[PDB]
């Protein structure tokens, strides 16, 4: 189907304590693939799958003198918001930065994106139409005017239309073995007791991907929402991701309740019980 | 400063047998700002050389980890995560539950 | 692949 490439950069200052830690790394879809960290002895971007290791010490390289490069400039940007915001030098402050592209089944692009973050909420962003900004705060809008004045849009247009999707192309062709892949869930109803009364019963989904899926619980075909406890999806830590959803039910009416799975690996919605 | 507490989930990675290699897991995530220490415990001791994900973030900016290890659970060994952040006023201690 | 970051805030 569609496919996402993502880049993200955390640079996290340190009064006192040398210059800011810088970590970035690379998704394509729920798959991480590069990394970087600047406090690693002589750090290097670092491949995470398998299908990016055949890029040659050249592409390898080039990323990290980028990487480098950012964390470089991230630092002058972090000193620069200070500025802005007339803060002063003693506190530790974090300024985040996305960007990437999303294809089509086809391979064209769906959507480009370039945006950062000070301190946890929106600075400023490239709109949709990779064209124009969005300043989140007349601070953002010092970095609109001059951004504007240097044709910076422009300049990522032409990466994101051109490069970004021609790479996340390659990528998906290298990795199809399993970046074109899906992986239902293995599902299982689990039963709970609480007392004599009651029990949970909690359905689960294991070793799915990609991360999106849906788990709801039925009453008699009546969906439970209010009722349901729903756990965040979460990593295996191999790739795969796990959910569950949970409800309490009173002792005898366990076979009114049905769980409901969907997952872009099943053809169709499954239907569970829990089964003694 | 807007500040983000984070949400904790500690779990396996393949459903627990006695006996049986697997991995412990620590997921923090939606937290702001990114300092955290994470530490895995066996009957309440720090487990040493546990791993961890390298820091990213969701499309609200808010942070995510995974801390990892192996180990082999059995009845009687209890295993837990303590988080500490400076939004908690002393560190949260959340118990595994082979169940959850 | 990355592209270089020429710009400053
Ligand atoms: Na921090």
């Amino acid at each position: 189907g569609s496919h996402s490439m993502r880049y993200f950069h955390t640079s996290v200052s340190r009064p006192g304590r040398g210059e800011p830690r810088f970590i970035t790394v690379g998704y394509v879809d729920d798959t991480l693939f590069v990394r970087f960290d600047s406090d690693a002895a002589s750090p290097r971007e670092e491949p995470r799958a398998p299908w990016i290791e055949q890029e040659g010490p050249e592409y390898w390289d080039r990323e990290t003198q980028i990487c480098k490069a950012k964390a470089q400039t991230d630092r002058e940007d972090l000193r620069t918001l200070l500025r802005y915001y007339n803060q002063s030098e003693a506190g530790s402050h974090t300024l985040q930065n996305m960007y990437g592209c999303d294809v089509g089944p086809d391979g064209r692009l769906l959507r480009g994106y370039h945006q950062d973050a000070y301190d946890g909420k929106d600075y400023i962003a490239l709109n949709e139409d990779l064209s124009s900004w969005t300043a989140a705060d007349t601070a953002a809008q010092i970095t609109q005017r001059k951004w504007e004045a240097a044709r910076v849009a422009e300049q990522l247009r032409a990466y994101l239309e051109g490069e970004c999707v021609e790479w996340l192309r390659r990528y998906l062709e290298n990795g199809k073995e399993t970046l074109q892949r899906a992986d239902p869930p293995k599902t299982h109803v689990t039963h709970h007791p609480i007392s004599d009364h009651e029990a949970t019963l909690r359905c689960w989904a294991l070793g799915f991907y990609p991360a999106e899926i849906t788990l709801t619980w039925q009453r008699d075909g009546e969906d439970q929402t209010q009722d349901t406890e729903l756990v965040e999806t979460r990593p295996a830590g191999d790739r795969t991701f796990q959910k569950w959803a949970a409800v309490v039910v009173p002792s005898g009416e366990e076979q009114r309740y049905t769980c409901h799975v969907q997952h872009e690996g099943l053809p169709k919605p499954l239907t569970l019980r829990w089964e003694p | 400063m807007i500040q983000r507490t984070p949400k904790i989930q500690v779990y396996s990675r393949h459903p627990a047998e006695n006996g049986k290699s697997n991995f412990l897991n620590c997921y923090v995530s939606g937290f702001h700002p990114s300092d955290i220490e994470v530490d895995l415990l066996k009957n309440g001791e720090r487990i040493e050389k546990v791993e961890h994900s390298d820091l990213s973030f969701s499309k609200d900016w808010s942070f995510y980890l995974l801390y990892y290890t192996e180990f082999t659970p059995t009845e009687k060994d209890e295993y837990a995560c303590r988080v500490n952040h400076v939004t908690l006023s002393q560190p949260k201690i959340v118990k595994w539950d082979r169940d959850m | 692949r990355r592209r270089w970051h020429r710009w400053r805030l």
